[PDB]
DNA sequence: GGTAGTGTGAT
DNA sequence: ATCACACTACC
C-alpha cells in the first residue's frame, strides 16, 4: 500500500496532497535502506489512516534528492502541504519510527 | 684541465650575483675556493686555463656555469667573459652518453621518487646539491627561532653554501674520472686529466666531441627561446573554454547525475547472522541521537546505520563516469585493460553503438571534449600550459636534454616544445601558428623576423636503406632516390592502394603491430601478420639485415647494445625492437651531428648567432628544426645550408643512401610544417 | 599534496 | 618505439 514515486510525479503526490507524507529516499545498493525496507511496509499497512508512505529510488528518480540535500540513505522526509516537517536518516526500527510518526504527526 | 664549480644567487634567467666558487687544478693537485670578492680572480684563473689550451670541467656547466659566468661577468665586474666551446668538459652530458640506459632529476628538477631504474651515485649528489643545502639551511634557521622562506637559502652568500661548493667540485672530479675510466669512449692508453683541448676531443670516441657540441649549440637554443603569441593563446583559450562549457551544458543533461556511497567507516554486517559484507557500501552507526519531552530535531539516531553518500555530477574527463553511463545504454566493453577496467578511448569510443540515438550522439561530444580539455590543458591550464610557461622577454624558453634517451634522441621538456599539436590535427593551425619568429621584432629595426623551417627527408627510410646496403648494394637507397619506394613497398606487401603502403612502412617502422597493420586495409588485425610476410618475404635485405643485428646481441646476450654511428654503446632493451633501436638511433645521431653542423657553417659564413645577430635556433624537434632569421635572404641562406650540412653529414659517414632535406620560409611553425 | 592507471601529443 | 604530461580516483 505503498506510493512508489518518480521524480515528475513527486511534486503533485508528495507536495501538493492533503495529510502527511513519510517519504523514503532509498537505493538498491545500500544496506541499511533494504533493512528498513520490510519495517515500512508494517507502517504503511498500520498508520493506513493518518499517513502514507511513499518510496524513492534515487537512481531511478536522480532529481529530487538532490533538491532536499540528501546526504545518507535511507532519508526520511516527512511532508505536510508540501513543506518538511521533519526529517531522520538511517535504519530506524518498527518502534522507533512509530515513535517518531506518532510525536510528529 | 681543472675541475670547477660555482655559486650564485638564482638560476641563468635571473642571476645577479656570483656567490663563490671552486677551483681543483690537476696541475697543482689543489682546490682553491673564491668568496664574493674573488670573483674577478675566479674568472682570471679560468681564462688563464684558457690560455695554455687548457680544459675546464663543470656539471651541468654548458647550460649554467659558462652562460652565467658570461651574464655575471658583465653585471658585476663590468666585464666581458666567454669560455670557448672547445675548452669546456660537462660531466652532465658525459654521464647521459655513458649512462644512456639510465635516467636523470635534471639536476633536481624531477623528482628521484617518480624516476624508473636505477641512479648514477655521483650524479644523484650532485643533482640534490640545492635540496640538501635548504635542508641544512631551512634546519638550522628553526633551530635559531627564524620563520624560513621561499628560496632564501640563495640570496647571501655563507660559509654552507662555500662548504657544499667545495664538496661538488669533489664529487665532479670523482664523476668525471669514473667517466673517464670507460675504455669504450676513452682509450686506457690516454691520461684524459693530462692533455690539452684539442687532443682530448681528438683521442676519445667521436661521440663525445658530438654530444658537447650539442649540448653547448642546445644551451644556446633555450637561451634563445620560442617566439611565442600569447595573446594569440588567450583568445583561443576564450574559445576553447566556451565550446567545454557548451559541451558540459548539453552533456550533464544527456547524462544526468546520480549518487555514490562515500565517507563508510563501520562494515556492513547482515543484521541476521553478523556476517560481514564488504561487497555492500561502508556504513557509518550514530553514536547519539534519539527521536527525542522536546523533541530532537537532529537527524540521527543512534544505533540506526545508514550508508553516507554523494551526489556525483557526470564529467566527460572521467572514463570512468562514460564507461558508467554507456553499458547502462547497451554497451558492452569488449576489451579491458590488463588490470580490470574497461577500455575508454578514442578508438573504442568510436566503435560503441547504443541504442538510444541521443546518447550515439552524445557520444561524439564526448570525444570533442576530451580533445578540447587536451588543448585547454596543454595551452592554458596544465602546470606545463604554454601561457604558464611564457617569458618577460616574449618568448618560451623549452628544455631540452641533447641525449635525454636511449637512441640518442633528445628529450624535450617544462615544456615540451616537441609535442605541440600539428597543423592536421584540431586546432593545430592556431597552436602552430603562436610558434613563429614573426612574433620576434627585431631589436633594432622593430621589423618582425622570418622563420625557416628545415626538415630531414625521409631519413627513417634512408637509415634503413643504407643499413640493408650491405646485402642490397644499395637497391632499396637507389629505389628511394629514384623510383616509388612506397609503390616498391606496396608490391612487396599486397596491400591494396599503393598509399596505405605508405601507412605500412612508417608503421613497420615505429613498431605498430599486426592488428593495427592490417587495419591499414581492412580488419584482418592479426591475420595482417600474413601481410607483414608477404613483405619481408619480398624484400629479403631487410630479413637479412635483422638476422645480422641478432647475430649481434643473441647467442643470454652476446652484447647488451649496438654500436651508433660514433661508435657509442647504444643499449637495447629488448632483441624484438633491435632494428628500430638501430634506426632511430642513427636518425638522431645524424640529426644531431646535422643541426650541430649547420650552425658552425653558418657561423663560418658571417653570420651570428642570436637576436643580436642574424639567426637564432628557436627549436629541434627530432628530425626538423625551426631557425628564426632577421630577413629572407639570411633565411634562404640557412635553407640552403642546412642542405649542404645534411650533404656533409652523410659523406662523414660514408651513408650508403643519399640524404637531403627540405625547408620552407614563412612567419610561423604553421606554415612552416 | 604524492602515486597509479589510462591516454593523447609528436617524431 | 621513444618520450612529456594531463586529468581522475584514491590515501
Ligand atoms: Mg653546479
Amino acid at each position: 500500500k505503498i506510493i512508489h514515486l518518480t521524480d515528475d510525479s513527486f511534486d503533485t503526490d508528495v507536495l501538493k496532497a492533503d495529510g502527511a507524507i513519510l517519504v523514503d529516499f532509498w537505493a538498491e545498493w545500500c544496506g541499511p535502506c533494504k533493512m528498513i525496507a520490510p519495517i515500512l511496509d508494517e507502517i504503511a499497512d498500520e498508520y493506513q489512516g493518518k499517513l502514507t508512505v511513499a518510496k524513492l529510488n534515487i537512481d531511478q528518480n536522480p532529481g529530487t534528492a538532490p533538491k532536499y540535500g540528501i546526504r545518507g540513505i535511507p532519508t526520511l522526509l516527512l511532508f505536510k502541504n508540501g513543506e518538511v516537517a521533519a526529517t531522520k536518516v538511517g535504519a530506524l526500527s518498527k518502534g522507533q519510527l512509530k515513535e517518531f510518526l506518532d510525536a510528529n504527526l | 684541465m681543472i675541475v670547477s664549480d660555482i655559486e650564485a644567487n638564482a638560476l641563468l634567467e635571473s642571476v645577479t650575483k656570483f656567490h663563490c666558487g671552486v677551483i681543483y687544478d690537476y696541475s697543482t693537485a689543489e682546490y682553491v675556493s673564491y668568496r664574493p670578492s674573488d670573483f674577478g680572480a675566479y674568472l682570471d684563473a679560468l681564462e688563464a686555463e684558457v690560455a695554455r689550451g687548457g680544459l675546464i670541467v663543470f656539471h651541468n656547466g654548458h647550460k649554467y656555469d659558462v652562460p652565467a659566468l658570461t651574464k655575471l661577468a658583465k653585471l658585476q665586474l663590468n666585464r666581458e667573459f666567454h669560455l670557448p666551446r672547445e675548452n669546456c668538459i660537462d660531466t652532465l652530458v658525459l654521464s647521459r652518453l655513458i649512462h644512456s640506459n639510465l635516467k636523470d632529476t635534471d639536476m633536481g628538477l624531477l623528482r628521484s621518487g617518480k624516476l624508473p631504474g636505477a641512479l648514477e651515485a655521483w650524479g644523484y649528489r650532485l643533482g640534490e646539491m640545492k635540496g640538501e643545502y635548504k635542508d641544512d639551511f631551512k634546519r638550522m634557521l628553526e633551530e635559531q627561532g627564524e620563520e624560513y622562506v621561499d628560496g632564501m637559502e640563495w640570496w647571501n652568500f655563507n660559509e654552507e653554501m662555500m662548504d657544499y661548493n667545495v664538496q661538488d667540485v669533489v664529487v665532479t672530479k670523482a664523476l668525471l674520472e669514473k667517466l673517464l675510466s670507460d675504455k669504450h669512449y676513452f682509450p686506457p692508453e690516454i691520461d684524459f686529466t693530462d692533455v690539452g683541448y684539442t687532443t682530448f676531443w681528438s683521442e676519445s670516441l667521436e661521440a663525445v666531441d658530438i654530444e658537447h657540441r650539442a649540448a653547448w649549440l642546445l644551451a644556446k637554443q633555450e637561451r634563445n627561446g620560442f617566439p611565442f603569441d600569447t595573446k594569440a593563446i588567450e583568445e583561443l583559450y576564450v574559445e576553447l573554454a566556451a565550446r567545454r562549457s557548451e559541451l558540459l551544458r548539453k552533456l550533464t543533461e544527456t547524462f544526468g547525475s546520480w549518487y555514490q556511497p562515500k565517507g563508510g567507516t563501520e562494515m556492513f554486517c547482515h543484521p541476521r547472522t553478523g556476517k560481514p559484507l564488504p561487497k555492500y557500501p561502508r556504513i557509518k552507526t550514530p553514536k547519539v541521537g534519539g527521536i527525542f519531552c522536546e523533541l530532537d530535531t537532529r537527524e540521527y539516531v543512534a544505533g540506526a546505520p545508514y550508508t553516507p553518500v554523494e551526489h556525483v555530477v557526470f564529467n566527460p574527463s572521467s572514463r570512468d563516469h562514460i564507461q558508467k553511463k554507456l553499458q547502462e545504454a547497451g554497451w558492452v566493453p569488449t576489451k579491458y585493460t590488463d588490470k580490470g577496467a574497461p577500455v575508454v578511448d578514442d578508438e573504442v569510443l568510436e566503435g560503441v553503438r547504443v541504442d538510444d540515438p541521443e546518447k550515439q550522439a552524445a557520444i561524439d561530444l564526448i570525444k570533442e571534449y576530451l580533445m578540447i580539455q587536451k588543448r585547454i590543458g596543454q595551452s592554458a591550464e596544465g602546470d606545463k600550459a604554454w601561457l604558464r610557461y611564457v617569458a618577460e622577454d616574449g618568448k618560451i624558453h623549452g628544455s631540452v636534454n641533447p641525449n635525454g634517451a636511449v637512441t640518442g634522441r633528445a628529450t624535450h621538456a617544462f615544456p615540451n616544445l616537441a609535442q605541440i599539436p600539428g597543423v592536421r590535427s584540431p586546432y593545430g593551425e592556431q597552436c602552430r601558428a603562436a610558434f613563429g619568429a614573426e612574433h620576434h621584432l627585431d631589436g633594432i629595426t622593430g621589423k618582425p623576423w622570418v622563420q625557416a623551417g628545415i626538415d630531414a627527408s625521409g631519413l627513417e627510410l634512408r637509415c634503413l636503406a643504407h643499413f640493408m646496403a650491405r646485402f642490397d648494394n644499395g637497391e632499396y637507397a637507389h629505389e628511394i632516390l629514384n623510383g616509388d619506394i612506397h609503390t616498391k613497398n606496396q608490391i612487396a606487401a599486397e596491400l591494396p592502394t599503393r598509399d596505405n603502403a605508405k601507412t605500412f612502412i612508417y608503421g613497420f617502422l615505429y613498431g605498430a603491430g599486426d592488428e593495427k597493420i592490417g587495419q591499414i586495409v581492412g580488419a584482418g588485425k592479426e591475420r595482417g601478420k600474413e601481410l607483414k610476410k608477404k613483405f619481408l618475404e619480398n624484400t629479403p635485405a631487410i630479413a637479412a639485415l635483422r638476422e645480422s643485428i641478432q647475430q649481434t646481441l643473441v647467442e643470454k646476450w652476446k652484447r647488451r647494445w649496438i654500436k651508433g654511428l660514433d661508435g657509442r654503446k647504444v643499449h637495447v632493451r629488448s632483441p624484438h625492437a633491435a632494428l628500430n633501436t638501430l634506426l632511430q638511433s642513427a636518425g638522431a645521431l645524424i640529426c644531431k651531428l646535422w643541426i650541430i653542423k649547420t650552425e658552425e657553417m653558418l657561423v663560418e659564413k658571417g653570420l651570428k648567432h642570436g637576436w643580436d645577430g642574424d639567426f637564432a635556433y628557436m627549436a629541434w624537434v627530432h628530425d626538423e628544426i625551426q631557425v628564426g632569421c632577421r630577413t629572407e635572404e639570411i633565411a634562404q641562406v640557412v635553407i640552403e645550408t642546412a642542405q649542404e650540412a645534411m650533404r656533409w653529414v652523410g659523406d662523414h659517414w660514408n651513408f650508403r643512401c643519399l640524404l637531403d632535406t627540405e625547408g620552407k620560409m614563412g612567419p610561423n611553425w604553421a606554415i612552416c610544417h
